[PDB]
């Protein structure tokens, strides 16, 4: 099995700064990792997938960087309607697993 | 470039034409052959082989194993008939859904000779004699041997060969016949009569049974294909 | 013996011997080869009828629709996407040519795929839209499936492709015998996998008659045009014709209604024959 | 007469007095391998009379209430001395058969059996719910084959299916009507005839040799076409032998242990 | 290098295009074949006029 | 837009068993596999269980494994969960969710990417 662990596990910024999150991997994936948007109450939307390729229809601001055993998403520009839960998926093999999620919310 | 005109028909897509078209796979190795018993050439010697008739589709005998089995017994001698048949190879629900009929169901026209066998599994202490019949049109169906004797008949004694066969000659006024019910070209009549009773000892079964194939002859043919109407769909 | 007429009938008189022809014995298995000349008798008569048109050949000389593949052309913005489409290659999804072909156990042949699409709109008017071209792209098993309508995959650099205008005349291609045996198989009694019994449960099971995981491979579908203002639905129908076939082993003829790939069958269809009584005409 | 026969094979042998014929299916007898039609390239190995035998299999009663009986070819002789062994111990097998039913009675009994030998012969399962879902355990009983049935009975637990056959005797177990199963090689056990039925099959498939442990070229079904009954219940035995003919295996490997249970 | 065959009612003319087989049109011309394999499998010949068993 | 829904949800008492079900509208479902994915109250996600479009070949997550059954029925497009000895620790919204494998019954051609997911069905384990 394979353990996903994600930093950190809250943040906040103003509108307009630059916002990382990175989860990072108990041993080498290559590049087998997905993002996920989840607004509050509403189930969770794809944002990467690959560790790169953006999503169709995703605003050009999300962006999705390394490989192996460490692998960041970053947002250029925060915007209001981005705060929600932010979470890392694996499919090196089976079982799937899941990070513990990262909340983005307003300074 | 060398002149030309286009006649009707261009760009049309007809499901029963014959040209040619490019291979979406060039130079493909194609796997050989090899000697697979069991080949078959034309549809013909399908139907050219023996099978069983459901004679009875009684309301409750049809789908079962019941509607093979024809019932004949030792009592007295008597002049009315065993079975009776339409001859509508295609139509005729007890003709329809044998081998000979599924395959009629994909052409409008057929002709020929017919092949009736009929067996006999009672036990080897039983005797007997039937009367095995057919009638051209054109006339009342027979109901009494009287009438049946004087068609098309042969006499089938029951001893040592267990079966009979009769062939019933081709005989219309048109090449082909319709493989729909159509007055104009019906088929005729087949009925199964008692000749002399079944005779029985002590200490044997009473009742017993008989079964009947068809088949068709060397000279059976047929020519316009079209859909069957045994297999449907859902939207 | 190619496409010449049936034998002629001869002449028979009174018969008055120890031959037998109308006895013989069903329980051998074989059928007895009589003639009408054996029963009764025969006049002379030339003959002209010939089995030319119930040859195998011409059994399937006819076009059966297989599937119909449906693709949009609108703002990808919209609840429904551009949607491009994917089918897998088979026979078994309508029942006319399937019920043809399973007359048989065993069959060989190229085919000829035919394409015809149509397309209309789906709101009032609201401007039209240009002339539209469909790509019809071959995936065989083991290549990269189509995952958007604008992927790399779409580069077709050796899988096979038809680029098609619509309003011209229906597209047409050949392929050869493509099996891996040395002939296809309707049927197949057995499985892909044993299951071990110093091995767990779940990594022996498998379905029965699968045969090869899938045979042949998948169509992809998709208009080439980017996009319009204005909805346009398309369809696709797929035609087969199999050509310079042969066949063996034959078998009865599928007397109720499908259910699923295999032979089984479901409740409450189960009863084809209809009611008719013994002694009636 | 021509109701005598006799059948010899290896160290075994049959007499019978009472005999209709024997039918060749398609009119092929078995034969060996060519070498223009050969696809693996290792010597094969050839058992003859080690294997090549008629084995018996158990006996069954047929009564009023028989629907039918039915077995595959080779799973039934997959226990059956050395021939099993080398089933098991190769990757890939072929033969043809030799298959004799037997059954007798009395000039006082009446009714008739149809022996039919099906090439490819799938069944239908018993579930409503899903197709092609039935189990490698059920689809192979072995030496002691199936049943057929009347009536057709779905299977209602959908979280725990039974995953086996329910094979209607009128419908032939695949959805085609009995009355044309006449197709197939075939030969009528008719009680006040004959009390043998002899069929020699050749092997038939897609592929010149194929694994024998996943894959049944063959099927054997025996269905009532008239009911039994004698003056009166009336009971008889009904035996089966099978002998494997120019039987042929490549790939030897370690022994295969199947999951049967 | 055209081939020249009779119509059944004279002859007509075709000619090939492709270098693969599979692009060919359905040239018929069919032979028939004697179905006693599946009419008499028997391994014994059967004459129909006399007894079949005895 | 495919639609996703599930039922079956509600309040259970520990021990018992309960069956869910999620219905599938607006694309071939006998082409795709299927996901169960559960969400703890104010916790992260977590996998269940697929099945590879054939409803045979399936896989389960330790934490439900022997416990938890998953089938489908691809004539009604209908995908269920049935559970038995529900503990305390099971109460969350479950998510029936579509992955991009097509025509696949194996982990080499197969790629879990959820394209879609339901509304999901809240269970309740308690008395
Ligand atoms: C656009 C090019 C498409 C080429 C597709 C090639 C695959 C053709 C397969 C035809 C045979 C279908 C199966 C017949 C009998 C069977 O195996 O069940």
């Amino acid at each position: 099995d394979i353990q996903m662990t994600q930093s950190p596990s809250s943040l906040s910024a103003s509108v307009g700064d630059r916002v990382t999150i990175t989860c990072q991997a108990s041993q080498d994936i290559n590049n087998y990792l997905n993002w996920y948007q989840q607004k509050p109450g509403k189930a969770p939307n794809l944002l990467i997938y690959d560790a790169s390729n953006l999503e169709t229809g995703v605003p050009s601001r999300f962006s999705g960087g390394g490989s192996g055993t460490d692998f960041t998403l970053t947002i250029s520009s925060l915007q209001p309607e981005d705060v929600a839960t932010y979470h890392c998926q694996h499919y090196d093999n089976l079982p799937l697993s899941f990070g513990g999620g990262t909340k983005v919310e307003i300074k | 470039g060398l002149p030309v005109m286009n006649t009707p028909g261009s760009n049309q897509y007809l499901t029963a034409d014959n040209f040619q078209s490019p291979c979406a796979l060039p130079e493909f190795d194609v796997t050989p052959p090899i000697d697979i018993p069991g080949e078959v050439k034309n549809m013909m010697e399908l139907a050219e082989i023996d099978t069983m008739i459901p004679f009875d589709l009684s309301a409750k005998k049809k789908n079962t194993m019941e509607m093979y089995r024809v019932r004949l017994s030792d009592k007295p001698h008597t002049d009315d008939p065993i079975l009776c048949l339409s001859l509508s190879p295609a139509s005729d629900p007890r003709l329809s859904h044998t081998m000979l009929g599924e395959i009629l169901n994909y052409y409008t026209h057929w002709a020929g000779s017919l092949k009736f066998t009929f067996l006999f599994c009672g036990s080897m202490m039983a005797t007997g004699k039937l009367l095995v019949s057919y009638a051209p049109p054109g006339a009342d169906p027979p109901k009494k041997r009287k009438e049946a004797m004087l068609g098309t008949h042969v006499i089938w004694d029951i001893g040592l060969q267990s079966s009979c066969t009769m062939v019933v000659p081709w005989i219309s006024n048109t090449t082909y016949r319709q493989t729909i019910d159509d007055s104009f070209t019906e088929g005729g009549y087949i009925s199964v009569f008692y000749q002399t009773r079944i005779v029985v000892p002590l200490s044997t079964p009473r009742e017993m049974d008989i079964l009947g194939f068809v088949s068709a002859c060397n000279d059976f043919s047929v020519r316009l294909m079209r859909d069957t109407t045994h297999i449907e769909q859902k939207a | 013996t190619s496409r010449d007429a049936l034998p002629n009938t001869e002449a028979s008189g009174p018969a008055h011997s120890k031959e037998i022809p109308a006895l013989t014995a069903v329980e051998t298995g074989a059928t007895n080869p009589l003639v009408p000349s054996d029963t009764v008798q025969t006049r002379h008569v030339v003959q002209h009828r010939s089995r030319s048109e119930s040859s195998i050949e011409s059994f399937f000389a006819r076009g059966a629709c297989v599937a119909i593949i449906t693709v949009d052309n609108s703002a990808s913005t919209k609840n429904k996407d551009k949607l491009f489409t994917v089918w897998k290659i088979t026979y078994k999804d309508t029942v006319q040519l399937r019920r043809k072909l399973e007359f048989f156990t065993y069959s060989r042949f190229d085919m000829e795929f035919t394409f015809v699409v149509t397309a209309n709109f789906t709101e009032t008017n609201n401007g039209h839209a240009l002339n539209q071209v469909y790509q019809i792209m071959y995936v065989p098993p083991g290549a990269p499936v189509p995952e958007k309508w604008d992927d790399y995959t779409w580069q077709t650099s050796s899988n096979p492709s038809i680029f098609y205008t619509y309003g011209t005349a229906p597209a047409r291609i050949s392929v050869p015998y493509v099996g891996i045996s040395n002939a296809y198989s309707h049927f197949y009694d057995g499985f892909s996998k044993v299951p071990l019994k110093d091995q767990s449960a779940a990594l022996g099971d498998s379905l029965y008659g699968a045969a090869s995981l899938n045979d042949f491979g998948i169509l992809a579908v998709r208009v080439v045009n980017d996009h319009n203002p204005t909805k346009v639905t398309s369809k696709i129908r797929v035609y087969l014709k199999p050509k310079h076939i042969r066949v063996w082993c034959p078998r009865p003829p599928r007397a109720v209604a499908y259910y699923g790939p295999g032979v089984d069958y479901k409740d409450g269809t189960l009863t084809p024959l209809s009611t008719k009584d013994l002694t009636t005409y | 007469s021509d109701r005598v026969l006799q059948l010899t094979l290896g160290n075994s042998t049959i007499t019978t007095q009472e005999a209709a014929n024997s039918v060749v299916a398609y009119g092929r007898w078995p034969e060996y391998l060519r070498d223009s039609e050969a696809n693996p390239v290792d010597q094969p190995t050839e058992p003859d009379v080690a294997a090549c035998r008629f084995y018996t299999l158990d006996t069954v009663s047929w009564t009023k209430e028989s629907r039918g009986w039915w077995w595959k070819l080779p799973d039934a002789l997959r226990d059956m001395g050395l021939f099993g062994q080398n089933m098991y111990y190769h990757y890939l097998g072929r033969s043809g058969y030799t298959v004799h039913v037997q059954c007798n009675a009395s000039k006082f009994h009446q009714g008739a059996l149809g022996v039919f030998a099906v090439p490819e012969m799938c069944l239908a399962g018993d579930s409503n719910t899903t197709t092609m879902h039935t189990s490698y355990q059920n689809a192979n009983p072995g030496e002691k084959g199936g049943t057929f049935t009347g009536t057709f009975t779905p299977d209602d637990n959908q979280t725990s299916p039974a995953r086996r056959f329910c094979p209607v005797d009128y419908l032939f177990g695949n959805g085609t009507l009995l009355g044309n199963a006449f197709v197939f090689p075939h030969q009528i056990i008719n009680l006040r005839t004959n009390n043998c039925a002899t069929l020699v099959l050749p092997y038939v498939n897609s592929l010149s040799i194929d694994s024998m442990v996943k894959h049944n070229n063959w099927g054997i079904a025996i269905l009532p076409l008239a009911p039994l009954n004698f003056a009166s219940s009336p009971e008889i035995p009904i035996t089966l032998t099978i002998a494997p003919m120019c039987c042929e295996f490549n790939g030897l490997r370690n022994i295969t242990l199947p999951r049967l249970q | 290098g055209a081939q020249v065959s009779s119509q059944k009612v004279i002859n007509y003319t075709t000619i090939n295009y492709y270098r693969d087989s599979a692009s060919n049109a359905a040239s018929k011309q069919d032979f028939s074949q004697d179905p006693s394999k599946f009419t008499e499998p028997i391994k014994d010949v059967l004459i129909k006029t006399s007894p079949m068993l005895n | 837009q495919v639609q996703l829904v599930e039922s079956g949800g509600g309040v259970v008492q520990p021990g018992r068993s309960l069956k869910l079900s999620c219905a599938a509208s607006g694309f071939t479902f006998s082409t795709y596999a299927m996901h169960w994915v559960r969400q703890a109250p104010g916790k992260g996600l977590e996998w269940v269980a697929v099945m590879w479009n054939d409803g045979l070949n399936k896989y389960y997550a330790e934490s439900g494994k022997g416990r938890f059954t998953i089938f489908r029925d691809n004539f009604k497009s209908t995908l269920y969960l049935q559970m038995n000895s529900l503990r305390a620790e099971d109460t969350a919204v479950y998510y029936c969710a579509r992955d991009r494998s097509r025509y696949c019954s194996n982990i080499s051609c197969s790629r879990f990417i959820f394209d879609y997911w339901g509304q999901g069905t809240l269970v309740t384990v308690s008395s």
